[PDB]
């Protein structure tokens, strides 16, 4: 019934750009706060960014302020991470989530119930 | 973890009872310090009820005397609201702080939608 389906990945040169979007499908998340997060092989989970439910309110992992913006369109249930500035640390799966949090605990991962099937992200220093 | 359980909706007879649930598992080393629940108006969460070590107290005028909180066991703070009215419907947010023996401070909160069924 519900599912979160990301878009966007690919392969970018180091101050390049990408969007991602997680499309949430089978219920209204217009009342869930959505996330982002980043994983590398081998590595853990970690957060990159938020949005909650309410008011305009968004929450950013300290190495991507001022780089990723996180979005949302309640109308199409989708959510956005606009990636800009991108350098070659930033390469990993990201992932989107939904959770029913307000304005606490966005980064605890077990706060959020339905996830994305995560996107593959590529920067190079090299072209294309 | 910690994490609240807070269904995404609940519904309650007009002038009848209703129960929000909100609980968790207790973790070692975090002490409950302080539950608040909160009503959603607009961008803004609004305290209608607090629990800290004074006590029980409700935030909000038109909970008076309709509005308890579980405290019998740890981990179960679940929100009890009586004689419901229309204008109860309402996003209500339970939130809950623990500090550890670090003096270190969590805060979780979660969201249920109460509708008033005439």
């Amino acid at each position: 019934q519900v599912q979160l389906v990301e878009s966007g990945g690919g392969l970018v040169q180091a101050g390049g750009s990408l969007r991602l979007s997680c499309a949430a499908s089978g219920r209204t998340f217009s009342s869930y706060g959505m996330g982002w997060f980043r994983q590398a092989p081998g590595k853990e989970r970690e957060f990159v960014a938020a949005i909650g439910p309410f008011g305009y309110e968004t929450y950013y992992a300290d190495s991507v302020k001022g780089r990723f913006t996180i979005s949302r369109d309640n109308a199409k249930n989708t959510v956005y991470l606009q990636m800009n500035s991108l350098k070659p640390e930033d390469t990993a799966v990201y992932y989107c989530a939904a959770g029913r949090w307000n304005r606490y605990g966005f980064e605890d991962q077990d706060n959020f119930d339905y996830w994305g099937q995560g996107t593959q992200v590529t920067v190079s220093s090299a072209a294309a | 973890r910690p994490i609240l359980e807070v269904p995404e909706s609940v519904t309650g007879p007009w002038k009848g009872d209703v129960n929000l649930p909100c609980t968790y598992d207790p973790l070692q080393g975090y002490t409950q310090v302080l539950v608040k629940w909160l009503v959603q108006r607009g961008s803004d969460p609004v305290t209608i009820f607090l629990r800290d070590s004074s006590g029980d107290h409700i935030q909000q005028a038109k909970y008076q005397g309709r509005l308890h909180v579980s405290h019998k066991v740890p981990g179960d703070v679940s929100l009890q609201l009586s004689t419901l009215e229309m204008d109860d419907r309402s996003h209500y947010t339970c939130e809950v702080t623990w500090q550890t023996p670090d003096g270190n401070q969590v805060v979780r909160d979660k969201i249920t939608e109460l509708r008033v069924q005439k």
